[PDB]
RNA sequence: AAAAGACUUCA
RNA sequence: UACCUGGUUGAUCCUGCCAGUAGUCAUAUGCUUGUCUCAAAGUUAAGCCAUGCAUGUGCAAGUAUGAACGUGAAACUGCGAAUGGCUCAUUAAAUCAGUUAUAGUUUGUUUGAUGGACUCGGAUAACCGUAGUAAUUCUAGAGCUAAUACGUGCA
RNA sequence: UACCAUGGUGGUGACGGGUGCGGAGAAUUAGGGUUCGAUUCCGGAGAGGGAGCCUGAGAAACGGCUACCACAUCCAAGGAAG
RNA sequence: CCAAUAGCGUAUAUUUAAGUUGUUGCAGUUAAAAAGCUCGUAGUUGGACCUUGGGCCGGGUCGGCCGGUCCGCCUCACGGCGAGCACCGACCUACUCGACCCAUUCCGGUCCUAUUGUGUUGGCCUUCGGGAUCGGAGUAAUGGGACAGUCGGGGGCAUUCGUAU
RNA sequence: GAACGAAAGUUGGGGGCUCGAAGACGAUCAGAUACCGUCCUAGUCUCAACCAUAAACGAUGCCGACCAGGGAUCGGCGGAUGUUGCUUAUAGGACUCCGCCGGCACCUUAGAGAAAUCAAAGUCGGUUCCGGGGGGAGUAUGGUCGCAAGGCUGAAACUUAA
RNA sequence: GAGAAGUCCAUUGAACCUUAUCAUUUAGAGGAAGCAGAAGUCGUAACAAGGUUUCCGUAGGUGAACCUGCGGAAGGA
RNA sequence: GCCCCUUCGGGGGCUCCCCGAGCACAGUCGACUCAGAACUGGUACGGACAAGGGGAAUCCGACUGUUUAAUUAA
């Protein structure tokens, strides 16, 4: 069982030709930095697994944490998105 | 640049041997003729030369005569220019 | 290749593979796409359908 | 950017001019802060002409005063909406010492600061009518 | 102020950036040099004073263990220093005179004034009025 | 519309 | 409470910095300390080290017991010596913090759970008798002897 | 560790360099920040430098070994020894 | 004479002052300072009006060791120490509400599911929801650029004129 | 990131008059390599190609909102109004003549600015760059661009009470 | 049935020497004159329209302060 | 042809080649060579033989080149 989950988008996962069941994922995050009170944003990059397949570039997901196949391949794409019919 | 710092074009035609004033000017004159060139012609980045001073272009064929280095030049224009409006004041 | 990013007989193939799987994968997620695009319709054209369903009634219970 | 500073301004160099009233365009958070003016009496009341389909609105405002002094004395922004300088509904540092008020958006609408105090809410100050 | 507190990616440029710009002095000090640093010298010298008006003080230049020579004030009235000894320094700043980045104050070897009162720690002297220097005297010969 | 230069230190 | 005042100047105002002044440290110079009372106590060498010493238990953990007089006691086996102490050299790191994951895994001993008085033999230290590189440190040729430490038969 | 795929990361600072333990906290200053991060509490790490191992439930061991090197020591100076 | 007084200053370190790293809390016209100017992004931000979700917010309940800090009580003659009690803690984790601001329904065909009432168990049939394929009826899908006009010493090319030298 | 970017320099080739560094000289004068005079080459210029900088200034980054007027200047626009003046059914080019819109600048305000001043340099919002007491220093060193010149980038030791 | 000394293959996998280079502390081949003290010489530049108005980019070149050619500016007549 | 359902009477159910999209290998013909491992020897593993000794300071000429055919190659 998993996990929690981040959002992030698709970055890449073709390169290339064809490559091996996993996606990038980008996550962007921020907090409110004492001090200034201005935000700062921070990214992440994670690489999701893809044994399900059909997993496109620029797709928001939901990335759960799981037992890790490899290393710091550690999360699973839970789910993805889209709409009707 | 890729694996160059200074720059070079030929440089390395000189080596380390050789020396400065004189590499300013000789990367520049030989590698000004080497950079393809669109034919007045055809416009395809064709135009290569065939000599001193004399330039084809490999598409059309065109042969033409030029300045020893380059394709033109601002000598060559300004005598064209010169005759174009003469015959244009005397045609009037 | 003539960036000779991949050096020997396998080792070619896996990147191509890869490729594979993924602008595949971005083509399933893109029929998905194109047969959401394809349902919206349906819904949409049955909604007009309907719009224009609601707007007899009117007249007739009027008279 | 927002409007925000303009509505701010023109109230209060109308004061200074002694004008009837202003006018300028407006939205809900900027009719909000109208009627925040409104109701604490910092002015007499505000329209807002045409209203209904033409491209743009209005809003005349009419100032409150009049004669000799001016009600706003004193009114400036501080940092405006979407956002970043940014209160809780505790740490209300201020101005005045509740002679005036200050117009939050807070999470709840466009409140006074008293009223976003008891809301229990916090928010972004829009300014400090005075 | 130019953003001045908002979200989106933002907060950082203007961190890194102050930092870059400071003044004061980084990473502590010492590239000549701080903390209590006790100076063999022997070179007894006199040198000059800052633009603003004239003197001669007299001055004593030391170099360090912590292997710097440099030329160091000497302050009280009077004095004597022998063999070698270990004078102790303050490296006091003037905010300048000079080549004179220290000056040593009174520090073991380093001797205070002529027998005196008026007072004696600043310039200083022994017990009622003299006492100290006689003994001090007789610890570096044995 | 001008021949022509200097003028120790601290106060 | 925090707040400032001296120096650019003939004199002025503004920019601007130096410096005094205020508080404070795990610190030093130290002159000078009648006092009760508690407290810090090598960010220098993670340099190098002499001397004593920092871990012990049999009146129900264990069968046995030379020597000492049922009582104490030396070795073997069980529990312990890994806890603790101290130093930040390494050190920007899932190193650590805070939140979760852990059926993806350990927990002896204990607290707690689950299982459960026929006959027995085996050799061994201390004690001994001498010893080799031998002053040695050290341990063995070696007599003698005891095992809920061992090996078994087994509803 | 085989085989297959050639990757994954970084203009939101990756990889790298320097830095006169990290947190709980300390000192300031009206507040903000600055500063400080340590002896103590807590977690981690190492025991002259470095790797490996037995033992034991648990050690990769300051008060165990192995053993190269560094350095003191004992000597009836063969060998032990920290 | 006197500030302080069993302490004092001196230096080092550090901070305030010093709004002199400015978030609160400043300049860039002549003071350090406006990028020669543009084309454009990643990156800060966003005119009006309606509606849906809900990342930014209230209540929370967990943890936030002790020590220290603050209040006040006693205990060693006092005190500081120390004891005992109280009060405050950012922030971060559950839960729920909350939003200002940053096509569908129905009805039937076609496919699946169907404990049942049965000692017991096997086979079988129809109707309704969910799930799947559907067919029909009521009911959506909404500052830039453009055209006419104007100046000009906008740029490039050709023509052409003259004083003077 | 990328583009353009005076002049002067640089480089090939054409032209090369006035001009004109340097240089050749005369006077000055104590010295003149100086101003002042004569002479004089690259240059000035053209086409090709570099550089990336100027007191690139409006000493005022660039975006948007508001907040005083007053004289007319150019473009168009709404004209009003007739007349020159054309032409001549008539109309604008302008002209008597007001208004709007954009720029301009001056003249020129009251709250700001240290004042000088600004009417934007205002009243306070967006955004980037960038600043650091002076001198050392727009310099060292390394990297990057340039044929080179040099440019961009960019410190300290130290020194001073400014 | 247990299995001592022991010898070999494979693996984790010490320390001296082989690199080659980078870093730190250092000294240092030889060399340039950036600031400075007052007690120096040279000229008199800038400073008043500084006796040729200043400054500036740019090259040339001068004992030097500097000069001037070209173009630009008014912080200039 | 097989499962199958049944109250036993009798019934019900079900291609090859090449393409788009989700979750190593086998057979013919089989070679030079780059790396990697294990044991273990030898004194030495480029075992022979061939096959660069290296570093710094200074002078000259910038460099490749040419020259006393038969005492100068600078």
């Amino acid at each position: 069982g998993l996990g929690f989950k981040t959002p992030r988008e698709a970055i890449e996962g073709t390169y290339i030709d064809k490559k091996c069941p996993f996606t990038g994922t980008v996550s962007i995050r921020g907090r409110i930095i004492a001090g200034t009170c201005h935000s700062a944003k921070m990214n992440r990059t994670i690489i999701v697994r893809r044994n399900y397949l059909h997993f496109v570039k620029k797709y928001q997901r939901y990335e759960k944490r799981h037992s890790n196949i490899p290393a710091h391949v550690s999360p699973c794409f839970r789910v993805k998105e889209g709409d009707h019919v | 640049m890729t694996k160059r710092t200074k720059k070079a074009g030929i440089v390395g035609k000189y080596g380390t041997r050789y020396g400065a004033s004189l590499r300013k000017q000789i990367k520049k004159m030989e590698v000004s003729q080497h950079s393809k060139y669109f034919c007045e012609f055809c416009g395809k980045f064709a135009v290569k030369r065939k000599a001193v001073g004399i330039w084809g272009c490999k598409d059309c064929g065109k042969v033409k005569a030029g300045g020893a280095y380059t394709m033109n030049t601002a000598s060559a224009v300004t005598v064209r220019s010169t005759i174009r409006r003469l015959r244009e004041q005397t045609e009037a | 290749v003539k960036g000779n990013m991949f050096k020997n007989k396998r080792v070619l193939m896996e990147s191509i593979h890869k490729s594979k799987a993924e602008k595949a994968r971005e083509k399933t997620l893109s029929d998905q796409f194109e047969a959401k695009r394809a349902k919206s319709k349906a819904s949409r054209e049955r909604k007009i359908a309907r719009r224009e369903e609601r707007l007899a009634p009117g007249p007739e219970r009027s008279c | 950017m927002v409007r925000v500073s303009v509505l701010n301004d023109a109230l209060k160099t109308m004061y200074n001019a002694e004008k009837r009233g202003k006018r300028q365009v407006l939205i809900r958070p900027s009719s909000k802060v109208i009627i925040k003016f409104l109701i604490v009496m910092q002015k007499h009341g505000y329209i807002g002409e045409f209203e209904f389909v033409d491209d743009h609105r209005s809003g005349k405002i009419v100032v409150e005063l009049n004669g000799r002094l001016n009600k706003c004395g004193v009114i400036s922004p501080r940092f405006d909406v979407g956002v970043k300088e940014i209160e809780s509904w505790t740490a209300r540092l201020l101005p005045s010492r509740q002679f005036g008020y200050i117009v939050l958006t807070t999470s709840a609408g466009i409140m006074d600061h008293e009223e976003a105090r008891r809301k229990n809410v916090g928010g972004k100050v829009l300014g400090f009518f005075y | 102020m130019g953003k001045t507190r908002g979200m989106g990616a933002g907060r950082k440029l203007k961190t890194h950036r102050r930092n870059q710009r400071w003044a004061d002095k980084a990473y502590k000090k010492s590239h000549l040099g701080n903390e209590w640093k006790k100076p063999f010298a022997g070179s007894s010298h006199a040198k000059g004073i800052v633009l603003e008006k004239i003197g001669i003080e007299a001055k004593q230049p030391n170099s360090a263990i912590r292997k710097c020579a440099r030329v160091q004030l000497v302050k009280n009235g009077k004095k004597i220093a022998a063999f070698v000894p270990n004078d102790g320094c303050l490296n006091f700043i003037e905010e300048n005179d000079e080549v004179l980045i220290a000056g040593f104050g009174r520090k073991g070897h380093a001797v205070g004034d002529i027998p005196g009162v008026r007072f004696k720690v600043v310039k200083v002297s022994g017990v009622s009025l003299l006492a100290l220097f006689k003994e001090k005297k007789e610890k570096p010969r044995s």
